[PDB]
């Protein structure tokens, strides 16, 4: 009986009489937010390229475990391992990202 | 691809008036899931 | 004295009864989070940004704000102190500056890449 | 307002509540048809009709 | 008074008498999306200090303070559209002081038309004490103009 | 040595009521209270002139010239007071 705690919707058409089943169309009541979209093509350019430079100029070893882990396909660190201890690989990748924040 | 913001659209539906508040709320409460 | 009046600025902030709000101790280590001036307008800083907190509500603070400024020495960069500017911060961390930034009359490093990415995502000017 | 909390109010300064004049017909002497002008005068006190 | 027009004596506005109060009532979401959840908070990015005077240090209008056609009710601010951008940002996240996303302004705002003084708040907060907020609904507040 | 008096005067609440006559200390007059920002009272050696710069409903800010020799900045608000950001630079 109850609906509880603890990507997924189904569309709803463009045309459909709101109000007192009437003449009105929904897409008829949306206004805008913008034209041009910037800081996309733009920003992925910079973000990108910018990325490679740092991802590279530490070990490949280092940077790629979570280059294509958090972005490639899913995720996860219980096998984020390539065949090591789920304690060092939390120990490389926090290092790593470490002196690759900041390097001394 | 392009954006929206329900909230404003909804203000604008009450003001053009088609219906009242009640009927508007009603639809956007639908809107919102099932 | 020179923090009076702006002690009773934020004082003057009316309250209510809310939970107190954990706020973003931002510093050298971390992003400057965006500022702004009392004119509305984005106030850009030139590097980190450290924070003095000197009164607080629930929900809002007064911070002093050490903002700094990057400088080249070894591979990539370090943080010199360049101006201070008394703000108010609030759960999203935003500093609301309550004035234009004083400038300042006059052994760690960071990496370029570093910040290469924060001129990317805007908390840090150029040049 | 004053202080943050105040309310302003309406403000009706003109101390003069009604005012009528009254034109009677005095002879005097020679004439029939002059005018007895004799207007009325009523206040709140921080002016006196005199006064006003 | 032509056709059925009426003349009137300001006497009547001095005197008050056909004085009639009126309170609308305005209300907004701290909605919960994909994006990140709303908040509604004081600190909102764009905003002059002058545009702030009014709200309490939630965000919330102070009690008992005229409000003109675009003053701020309520503010909220809610994360930037288009998604969380898992590839590329997901590691920024990590690299930079997590939670130095980029957030905007949704606020609530005194309608073209007007408002008047506010003299009443409501709150319904989550831990929620006897409210049934529909789905993705994290709080909701209104506030009373008069 | 000015500009940053015109932001520290900017940092008082803006106050909205009718804007405020404020006494113009002269040589003809009397010094009003002079107040140091640490609240202590400073009493001069002589009568005070002053020059407006900036201007809100309720407080200006003024330069406070000192005969008998000094000058000071400083808040005054309608009570006359002279609220000094620095004790007087001795010419």
């Amino acid at each position: 009986g109850r609906e509880p705690t603890y990507i997924a919707q189904e569309p709803v058409s463009l045309e459909t009489p709101i109000g007192d089943e009437k003449d009105s169309f929904y897409g008829d009541f949306i206004p805008d937010e913008h034209l041009p979209s910037p800081v996309d093509a733009a920003t992925q350019s910079l973000l990108s390229e910018e990325l490679e430079k740092a991802l590279s100029k530490l070990s490949e070893r280092e940077a790629m475990v979570l280059k294509l882990r958090k972005g490639l396909i899913d995720g996860e660190e219980v096998g984020a391992f390539f065949g090591v201890t789920r304690e060092r690989i939390r120990q490389i990748e926090n290092k790593a990202l470490r002196k690759l924040k900041y390097h001394e | 691809m392009r954006t929206v913001s329900v909230e404003a659209i909804v203000e604008a539906l009450v003001a053009e008036g088609a219906l009242r508040p009640e009927e508007i709320a009603d639809f956007v409460e639908r809107i919102t899931t099932l | 004295g020179f923090v009076e009046p702006y002690i009773r600025l934020f004082e003057a902030i009316p309250d209510a009864e809310t939970e107190l709000a954990t706020f973003y101790d931002a510093d050298l280590d971390t992003l400057p989070p965006r500022m702004f001036l009392p004119s509305g307008d984005l106030y850009t800083p030139p590097g980190p940004v450290r924070l003095e907190e000197i009164k607080r509500k629930r929900r809002v603070r007064l911070v002093k704000v050490s903002i700094y400024r990057f400088e080249h020495v070894g591979l990539g960069l370090a943080a010199r102190p360049y101006a201070y500017a008394y703000a108010w911060q609030g759960d999203n961390g935003i500093l609301h500056l309550y004035h234009a930034p004083v400038v300042l009359e006059d052994e760690v490093t960071y990496n370029e890449s570093y910040v290469r990415l924060m001129r990317a995502m805007g908390h840090v000017d150029a040049f | 307002k004053d202080r943050i909390n105040a309310i302003p109010v309406d403000a009706v300064f003109s101390p003069v509540r009604r005012v009528a004049f009254q034109v009677e017909d005095t002879r005097l002497g020679q004439r029939t048809d002059l005018d007895k002008l004799t207007l009325r005068i009523w206040t709140d006190g921080s002016v006196t009709p005199l006064e006003a | 008074n032509f056709e059925d027009a009426i003349v009137i004596s300001e006497e009547l506005l001095k005197r008050d008498f056909y004085t009639s109060i009126h309170i609308e009532r305005y209300e907004i979401e701290a909605r919960d999306t994909k994006l990140g959840p709303e908040r509604i908070t004081r600190d909102i990015p764009h905003l002059s200090e002058a545009a702030l005077r009014d709200l309490d240090e939630e965000g919330v209008v102070r009690i008992g303070a005229e409000v003109k056609p675009g003053d701020i009710l309520v503010g909220r601010t809610s994360f930037k559209g288009e998604s969380e951008p898992t590839p590329e940002e997901r590691l920024l996240r990590s690299i930079f002081g997590e939670k130095a996303r980029d957030v905007k302004d949704t606020s609530l705002r005194v309608p073209p038309g007007e408002g008047g003084i506010v003299v009443r708040t409501v709150r319904l907060r989550r831990g929620d004490p006897g409210v049934e907020l529909k789905p993705g609904v994290r709080e909701v507040v209104r506030v009373y103009v008069a």
